[PDB]
């Protein structure tokens, strides 16, 4: 068994999903060799291959759904007159019978699988289908795969001999990462997952050190990712005591130097209850839970009953705990629409653009791919180019001019566009025409656009805002399916040099234009000014944003202005968009075929808000209610105007480092990728022989001054072969604070499933003493503050709650939250003034023999912030803090 | 500087006790089968202070398969036995001693006798009376030690807590030498 895609991820219909099981009599159609066949195509009892022979290469071939990218019903490229003929069959209508299943191993690679079945089989065949890529679709977006890993690796050794059994735990262990070392045999599914979940909780010293400090000795006895997928969850129970005893003794044993060798003494048990986790989640974690969501933790993540019964969490419980997807640094992970965000003015949103989608390599010598729009297209991308230039035949074909590039019918672009437009995102795209084509063919290129996009095309202004004094670009969310292009409208009344677009062009194609009308950019120096989007090579837009950095800032937040690689990359690499960013450039198009820094940004960016693509910007930008409006000069070198808001980092250690290279010596190294004043990078010191799980423990300091836009970048590095096989990029704005996992990815930017690191990450602040204003303040606008809340949470409260936690804005002072807490309690008749609020600082230490230090005391006086005393708690110092209310 | 030892004997003979009492200076009150445990210790011979880390076997047929989890390369293995039994004396030094050789040769071994506060006891006379059994002495022990090879005899009592930490520095100090 073992399905690849387990039941709690597919959401296919009963009768669907036994159709495709059975198996069904297809026409497999084969577009190179222009051939089509009969063919057998069966569902394999996992639900990940599909296999088609003879029915009772052209027919014989097997697909696995995991590279699958779409499924397409009717796709232009099946020939269902050359099938009929072929297979002597009645008239079939395309629409109706085709259907298509674009797979590939690569951004690059788009292959096309092509089947033609009669009426009734292709509706069963296209909507079961369907619902097997989403699940694809969706398990390649879940933050937590440890257990997807598990599957994948099972099943290949399932099938890695063509002997159907499971891995020896030599094999096991060794896959795990454990010693290479015989007695046991093949092993069940779950004999194997519960033999990960032992290296996982056993192979973690640093969860160790973190649990003994807050631990306590109570004895022994008294739309997201589907519960029953996280590993570490307790509630995934789809094995008796003795069984994980002996696993976890084994994976103890197997792992060489940094293990939380299996302790079991009886009668010295130590746990972390209900008040001791929560004293965790204050200081370290940040979060604030009630006394319910606490006590849910409880009994979700601790293993064994007799501790999750008397509300307490073994190391097992607390260990699981801080590996859940909850756990995980990046706020991004499942990240959906925000469908406030896309209210304001398209000006306001960092677009994400793509600059030479039909080539797929080098961009003097290589292939255009058709299909590379629709793989595009699918990652969020919505921004791409057409080099529309001229029909041997009449009809358009999309190349690079005046070079060896492949050349693709523009008729098929125009199409790949359509079918894979709006499939992951809703909103609008933006194609740019790089118009090098005579007049008589432009009237054949605005045909196709009409005839193909025909709705979604915008032809003529949609809302009454476009025809105000001084529009604006109407929002994201107005223009949701839609599709708008741009190049130069008619005014009504070696290196190749091709950059020169047709002098004239034709009446039909410009009157398409509405809300891009591309102009040359008339400069700073020297219709409403808010449509005309410039289009500046990097050179251009890198010299402009040098000399005239202020100045740009306020054109690019009322007009758009693209930018794109500049000629000399011959490489088709792609040039730094931090940059560009910074001074409010929306469409920064970037090279898809190449995958390195640049782009692994563009990724890291737009993977929020809902990965989109459309991110809105700084507030700093295209506010006038931000003090510092036109104040914000990011080339300055040197701002000593504004107290940046101190950040603290610390690699704890990291699990799986270098997978594939069990022998290594990886350093994490972080950069700071911001402006050219809060820009740095950060190197820990190499452990030797140690990718399992490396233990730096190093801590770096850096100040932010503008943390709207920043990304860290942990990139995993071999002082041996010094060659990154790891990195993760993250907006510091999307960093949880505490100790918190980060899932690192490979050089082409895919999810690692094991592979992470443990940081703390802790934002600091300096105390305001009037001189200089922090740098938070004058950057956030103050209509966001008022959106911020803060919970905290007050000890003693009446009822039999030992605590609660309470919601209170950033300025709420000791004299508001006395109010708010004898508010709830209207049935008793109580005085404010005998009441007052009072700080403590329990001395936890990692040392338990000694007896407990007398908590420090202190009196929260009236008027002053309860915020600002929340953020002065260090942990470090060795207290936890608590906000005790007391008579 | 960390040393690694591992420590095998009859079961039901004081093998967690022992560790335990070290690690915690507390006798366990309430007695479970032990599957496998792993413990770290420091001790200070000789001016030398050197991290111990603590291996835990089992002698239950169920759990005699995954013995061999803990026996790859180590510093040192140590044997223990119960004073009480005599048939410890001679099976246990007989049973393991080919099975420590086997799987992991150039390794010393210590033998340490358990349960020696009880050696005196009324009670454990009349139960080995039915048995036709006497306590094991301590000639015996150390002459057991030198039929299988081993770096020398000790003696330990959990519950007094005598001799228990002198077995660690006698242990500890062969681990770096040799
Ligand atoms: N009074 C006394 N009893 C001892 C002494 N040494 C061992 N024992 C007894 O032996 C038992 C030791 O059991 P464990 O601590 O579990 O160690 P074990 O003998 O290996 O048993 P397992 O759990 O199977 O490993 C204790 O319950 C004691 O009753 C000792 O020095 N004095
Ligand atoms: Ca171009
Ligand atoms: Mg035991």
């Amino acid at each position: 068994g073992t399905e690849l895609i387990p039941w709690y991820v597919l959401s296919i219909q009963a009768d669907v999903h036994q159709f495709l099981l059975q198996g069904a009599t297809v026409i497999h159609y084969d577009q190179d060799t222009h051939l089509s066949a009969r063919c057998f195509l069966q569902l394999q009892p996992d639900n990940s291959t599909l296999t088609w022979m003879k029915p009772p290469g052209l027919v014989e071939g097997i697909l696995d759904l995991f590279s699958v990218k779409a499924v397409y019903m009717g796709h232009p490229g099946i020939d269902i007159h050359t099938v009929c003929v072929q297979n002597k069959l009645s008239s079939m209508l395309l629409s109706e019978t085709g259907v298509t299943l674009l797979y590939g191993l690569q951004t690059t690679d788009n292959r096309l699988l092509h089947f033609v079945a009669p009426k009734h089989t292709a509706k069963m065949l296209f909507s079961g289908l369907l619902e097997l890529t989403t699940a694809v679709r969706k398990i390649r977006k879940f933050p937590d795969q440890r257990q997807q890993w598990l599957r994948k690796q099972y099943v290949s050794f399932y099938q890695e001999d063509g002997r159907y059994e499971g891995p020896t735990l030599a094999h096991a262990v060794e896959l795990f990462g454990g010693r290479r070392w015989v007695s046991d045999s093949n092993m069940s599914f779950i004999e194997f997952v519960e033999l990960f979940k032992s290296f996982s909780i056993r192979s973690r010293k640093d969860l160790k050190d973190i649990f003994d400090i807050y631990s306590v000795p109570c004895n022994r006895s008294a739309d997201l990712q589907p519960d029953l997928d996280l590993l570490t969850r307790n509630v995934s129970d789809l094995l008796s005591d003795n069984q994980r005893q002996i696993s976890d003794a084994i994976a103890a044993a197997s792992i060489v130097t940094n293990g939380t060798g299996i302790e079991s003494t009886s009668l010295g048990i130590f746990g972390v209850g209900i008040l001791q986790l929560n004293d965790f989640l204050v200081n370290c974690q940040g979060e604030h839970c009630t006394y319910d969501e606490i006590l849910s933790i409880i009994q979700k993540f601790e293993p064994n009953i007799s501790m999750c019964h008397q509300g307490l969490l073994s190391f097992e419980g607390f260990a699981r705990f801080l590996m859940d997807k909850d756990n995980f640094a990046s706020k991004n992970d499942e990240s959906r629409e925000n469908k406030k965000d896309l209210q304001l003015p398209l000006s306001y949103y960092y677009i994400e653009s793509s600059h030479n989608t039909y080539l797929t390599g080098h961009q003097l010598k290589g292939e255009s791919s058709v299909e590379l729009y629709s793989q595009v297209l699918l990652q969020g991308c919505r921004s791409i180019e057409l080099d529309c230039w001229d029909g041997d035949d009449g009809m358009p074909i999309i190349y690079h001019g005046h070079t060896l590039t492949t050349k693709i019918p523009f008729k098929e672009v125009v199409e790949a566009i359509d079918r894979s437009a709006f499939i992951t995102s809703d909103l609008p795209i933006i194609i740019s025409i790089e118009n090098h084509c005579s007049l008589p063919q432009q009237r054949k290129m605005a045909e196709i656009f009409k005839s193909v996009f025909g709705e979604k095309l915008v032809a003529k202004f949609l809302f009454e805002t476009d025809f105000s004094d001084d529009p604006m670009l109407p929002s994201p969310d107005q223009l949701r399916r839609k599709v708008l292009l741009k190049n130069k409208k008619l005014k009504a009344h070696y290196l190749p040099q091709n950059k020169k677009e047709s002098r004239q062009i034709a009446p039909e194609l410009s009157d398409l234009v509405i809300y891009c009308q591309a102009v040359k950019f008339p400069g700073l120096s020297t219709t409403p000014k808010c449509y005309h989007i410039s289009s500046l090579n990097e050179n251009a837009a890198k010299r402009l944003c040098r000399r005239y950095s202020q100045k740009l800032i306020q054109h690019t937040a009322c007009q758009l202005l693209r930018t794109y690689p500049a000629a000399t990359r011959i490489d088709s690499s792609n040039p730094n968009p931090l940059m560009f960013w910074l001074h409010g450039i929306q469409l920064v198009a970037l090279n898809y075929q190449t995958d390195d820094l640049p782009l692994h940004l563009n990724a890291a960016m737009f993977e929020a808000n809902g990965g989109c693509g459309y991110v809105l910007k700084p507030p700093v930008l295209w506010d006038k209610s931000c003090p510092m409006y036109q104040k914000f000069s990011p080339l300055e070198r040197d701002l000593d105007a504004m107290d940046p808001a101190t950040y603290s980092l610390t690699i704890i250690s990291g699990q799986n480092v270098c997978p594939s290279n069990s022998t290594g010596s990886p350093c994490i190294e972080v950069d700071v990728l911001g402006m050219p004043l809060d820009s740095c990078h950060f190197r820990t010191k190499p452990i030797h022989r140690n990718t399992l799980n490396p233990m730096w423990n190093e801590q770096f300091l850096f100040r932010v001054h503008f943390e709207d836009l920043v990304f860290l970048r942990f990139a995993v590095v071999e002082n041996n072969s010094s060659a990154i096989t790891a990195q993760r990029i993250i907006p510091l704005k999307a960093l949880k604070r505490g100790y918190r996992h980060l899932q690192l990815r490979n050089l082409h930017n895919e999810i690692l499933e094991i592979s992470s690191l443990f940081i703390n990450s802790r934002r600091m602040e300096d105390n305001p003493s009037g001189s200089t204003r922090p740098a938070s303040l004058m950057f956030n606008t103050e209509e966001r503050k008022c959106s911020q809340t803060h919970k905290v949470t007050v000890h003693g409260v009446p009822g039999p709650e030992p605590f609660a936690v309470f919601t209170i804005n950033e300025g709420t002072k000791a004299k508001q939250l006395l109010q708010q807490i004898l508010a709830v309690d209207q049935d008793t008749k109580l005085t404010a003034a005998d009441y007052f609020l009072m700080e403590e600082k329990h001395f936890i230490s990692k040392e338990k023999n000694e007896c407990r230090k007398q908590p420090f005391q202190r009196a929260v006086g009236p008027e002053e912030d309860i915020v600002q005393i929340l953020n002065s708690w260090f942990p470090e110092e060795g207290y936890v803090g608590r906000i005790v209310l007391k008579p | 500087i960390r040393k690694k030892l591992v420590i095998v004997g009859d079961g039901a003979c004081g093998k967690t006790c022992l560790l335990i009492v070290f690690s915690k200076d507390q006798f366990p009150e309430v007695y479970v089968p032990t599957v496998f445990e792993n413990y770290v210790a420091d001790i200070e011979v000789d001016g030398k202070q050197v991290e111990l880390a603590l291996w835990d076997t089992a002698g239950q047929e169920d759990y005699d398969r995954l013995r061999p989890l803990s026996y790859p390369d180590t510093d040192v293995i140590l044997m223990c036995f119960s004073i009480d039994s005599p048939d410890s004396l001679e099976n246990i030094p007989e049973k393991w001693t080919p099975e420590v050789k086997h799987f992991c040769p150039n390794v010393p071994i210590i033998l340490v006798g358990n349960k020696k506060d009880l050696r005196n006891d009324e009670h454990t006379r009349r139960e080995l009376a039915k048995m036709k059994q006497e306590p094991v002495k301590p000639e015996e022990g150390r002459d057991m030690a030198n039929r299988i090879g081993a770096f020398g005899y000790m003696e330990c009592s959990a519950k007094t807590k005598d001799g228990v930490r002198e077995v660690f520095e006698m242990a500890t100090r062969a681990a770096l030498q040799a």
